[PDB]
């Protein structure tokens, strides 16, 4: 199983400065221009939390 | 960059060479431009504002070349609707993009949904102009999802230096405009100077090729399906192309064999990438006279693409190792247009470029020692 695809792992909610929203494993670090906002927390609650708040895909620049 | 502002350049160049050839009628650069800015001042006073999604559901002709032009000079991204798909997906797909307007012909009209305005296409001038940021696009690809895609992933794959297309190049137009194939066979050649020759109704098969290519085609895109059958059937039938292309499903190193032992002076390139990444993120180039040995590519990643091989613990593989595959660079998509969620989950952070995002294809592959890439089949 694709780590961003384990329904048993732990994961976050990485925002970058574009406002731009990923998911991402915990055990994983962070890249460099991401910043964790949400988690960690199980894989559905991610996106729960990605649906209710990255409203625009536009990226803010 | 926007294709637009890729074409002004051509334009300006050589306003009178061949843009557009369409049976018998034949549109300059110029009146390209000109006939997509009439349209264009239409579209704005129908209501058309930036960023409106703009269905089209046309026949391959010059016409439509005009519409997805005069849709982008609107400001306005087009949502490319194949005139064969059963109502129920056209309903789908204009609802889902949140298009209230659809171009149409007297042809098609009766395929616009209820409660869309209906813009036929053969009934002044002005535009707002495209920019790089704003959506170009959204296409559709087991249950359908649209991808929206930004004039700036546009221009990134149209106008990349790798494709070699000259101004004396005539590229044969006959992919579904849904897909992404098109936008090589229409794009690639108008940001390059060269023309774009709509196929005359139907599938192309061999004896339509080189009919084409005897009437100038010089360069070709087959789905893997079509060129596995001509390869294996005719071979000597892409002989006169500069350039042969194919890419999609599997294509097995034989059929691109069969290809160079008949055609030793054809290019022959395999393209690779989903629609999330717009067309292709890696290519394999087959020169002149070179042999494609036992195994075909998937190749290099385009010019301003990178491409990752990492294992179940996110890090780089060594060469040899199968492992799976993420795109980034140039030519991602915003995402899937009303599903964050899922974009969020599909266009992920990449550890190798700050603030950058990868998409995850996937795919398993491994590298080559020299840093080609083989494709070792779907993850699931």
């Amino acid at each position: 199983t694709n780590p961003f695809d384990n329904e048993d792992g732990s994961f976050l909610v990485l925002v970058n400065g574009e406002g731009q929203h990923s998911l991402w494993p915990a055990f994983a670090e962070v890249p460099d221009g991401w910043t964790g906002v949400h988690g960690p927390a199980s894989r559905q609650d991610c996106l729960g939390y990605v649906e209710q708040n990255w409203t625009d895909l536009r990226p803010k620049s | 960059s926007t294709v637009p502002e890729l074409l002004a350049r051509q334009v300006t160049r050589a306003p009178d060479a061949v843009a557009v050839v369409d049976r018998d009628r034949v549109l300059t650069y110029r009146e390209l431009d000109e006939l997509a800015g009439r349209l264009s001042g239409r579209l704005i006073g129908r209501g058309v504002r930036r960023g409106d999604r703009v269905a089209v559901l046309l026949d391959r002709s010059a016409d439509l070349v005009v519409t997805l032009l005069a849709i982008w000079k609107a400001g306005a991204a087009y949502v490319p609707v194949d005139a064969g798909y059963p109502a129920p997906r056209v309903a789908f797909m204009v609802a889902d993009s949140g298009a209230s307007r659809m171009v149409c012909s007297a042809a098609t009209r009766d395929g616009v949904p209820e409660g869309i305005e209906a813009i036929v296409v053969t009934d002044e001038a002005s535009a707002a102009g495209a920019r790089p940021g704003d959506l170009a696009y959204v296409m559709y690809t087991g249950i359908p999802k649209g991808v929206a895609v930004p004039h700036r992933s546009v221009a990134e794959l149209a106008g990349n230096p790798g494709w070699a297309v000259e101004p004396g190049d005539a590229v044969l137009m006959h992919a579904p405009y849904a897909f992404d194939a098109s936008l090589f066979e229409i794009w690639v050649p108008l940001v390059s100077g060269g023309r774009v020759v709509i196929a005359e109704p139907g599938p192309v098969d061999a004896r339509r090729l080189r009919e084409a290519i005897s009437s100038g085609v010089t360069r070709a895109h087959l789905t893997a399906g079509s060129f596995r059958a001509v390869a294996e059937e005719s071979p000597e039938s892409f002989a006169g192309l500069r350039e042969v292309l194919t890419g999609g499903d599997v294509v097995p190193a034989h059929a691109v064999a069969r290809v160079r032992s008949a055609c030793p002076r054809v290019r022959i390139r395999h393209l690779y990438g989903p629609t999330e990444t717009t067309l292709c993120a890696t290519w394999h180039l087959l020169e002149p006279g070179d042999e494609i040995g036992p195994v075909l590519p998937i190749g290099r990643p385009l010019p301003g693409r990178r491409a990752q091989v990492l294992d179940a613990s996110l890090r780089a593989v060594a060469p040899g190792v199968i492992g799976d595959l993420y795109l980034s660079g140039a030519g991602l998509a915003d995402g899937y247009l009303r599903r964050a969620g899922l974009t969020a989950e599909r266009f992920v952070a990449d550890p190798s470029a700050p603030g950058a995002r990868m998409y995850r294809t996937g795919d398993l592959a491994q590298w080559t020692a020299d840093g080609a890439l083989l494709f070792a089949g779907r993850a699931d």
